[PDB]
């Protein structure tokens, strides 16, 4: 483990205060869920609660941004810098195709809110070259 | 043909009667099964209200965290996003 | 003001049968229970009073057209409450001045009705307002009330 | 007024008074009120229901007015207890008395309350909040389905 990145340390704020829905400066299970997501961590139903259980010494089922912290923290880097990749692809797909089609793109261009050949050898393989 | 005028009393006795029918169904056939027809409706009242209550906790609040998941692979995106 | 159908054929019906000889008048005796039938019971001379008043002869009859009259005013002046209050007393016919569960029991089986105590008391124990289980001339009103 | 009553509560509150106006004069005697109070699960001693019109009523007769049913009820409601109110919500749920608010159970109610839901979409809700796993929700899951938000 590194001393983390500043651009990945706003990163984690961010998850935490855009989806602490109620609004009470602790994440529950359900805000946790989509909180990770945030940060492309999708975790078995099972495994999100016993990180619940493993830091709520608070007692009543919460966490607190500190230890959000801490964890996603060891998380992003002791990831798989292309597991990273991995859901990135596994996300344009809609369609699940195995290609990444305008129809997948502008969905997102559109989504949020020219060089179509940019970066085009013609999959997954083309992807982590950017 | 036969009888008398004691008759006039056999005549209110009668008419004694068609009130005390009168007032005795007006308070129950009709006022008094209320008791029961509207506490029914009463059960039914609440019983709905309270399903509708949670219900609509319950679907809001699954409607949220779609709609939030969806947001968070959105999110996370946009920083890959610009490259 | 203007007298029901109901109360219009009550006149006529009374009148009717008390008229022992059909001849059309009633004498004292015929009027006494005619007017005891719709209800009334006045003094013996106030009946005379009447007889004699609408009586243009010393013939000591009264016409049709008159008893209407007399009977038909006697019975718009009717307080609305004298009924209802008249009515309780043939519910309370020990006269306590309170309603009783036997006191309806006699009823419905003198109404051809069959009603366990529990529908009986469901109806006392709804209007029963002081919680002595039993319904006083006020809160027999209300019922009846609007 | 106070802590601001919820929309679903007002609703409720009306459709109470306007379902139990036997009449619709705005207006709601003993027996039009005792009714009304059922229905906001507030059944209370018959004396208690006669002191209360009384103390509402210095203009002489014996009723209650919208205006004030609509207060009367509104702190009864607020004083509510929580906790009982969902316990019960869940027992209707439970048709079945089995214990969890099984599919064919939530499928029930969002037929009973006239919502049209593929079942695609019954399973989304129960899974969400299915923290046991066992595909179904139990009291203490409920609980917190409606624990505040
Ligand atoms: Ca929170
Ligand atoms: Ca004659
Ligand atoms: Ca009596
Ligand atoms: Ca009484
Ligand atoms: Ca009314
Ligand atoms: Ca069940
Ligand atoms: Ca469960």
């Amino acid at each position: 483990n590194s001393e983390l990145l500043e651009e990945q340390k706003q990163e984690i704020y961010e998850a935490f205060s855009l989806f602490d829905m109620n609004n009470d400066g602790f994440l529950d299970y359900h805000e946790l869920k989509v909180a990770m997501k945030a940060l492309g961590f999708e975790l078995p139903k099972r495994e999100i609660l016993d990180l619940i259980d493993e830091y709520d010494s608070e007692g009543r089922h919460l966490m607190k941004y500190d230890d959000f912290y801490i964890v996603m923290g060891e998380k992003i880097l002791k990831r798989d810098p292309l597991d990273e990749i991995k859901r990135a692809f596994q996300l344009f797909d809609d369609d699940h195709t195995g290609k990444i089609s305008i129809k997948n793109l502008r969905r997102v261009a559109k989504e949020l809110g020219a060089m179509i050949e940019e970066f085009d050898l013609d999959n997954e393989n083309e992807f982590i070259a950017i | 043909p036969l009888g008398s005028n004691e008759e006039a009393n056999r005549f209110a006795n009668q008419a004694k009667l068609r009130v005390q029918e009168a007032v005795f169904y007006i308070w129950s056939d009709k006022t008094l099964k209320y008791s029961q027809m509207a506490n029914d409706e009463a059960e039914s009242f609440r019983n709905t209200w309270l399903l509708f209550r949670s219900f609509q906790q319950w679907i809001t609040l699954t409607q949220t965290f779609k709609e939030q998941s969806r947001l968070a692979d959105q999110a996370f995106l946009n920083k890959m996003f610009r490259k």
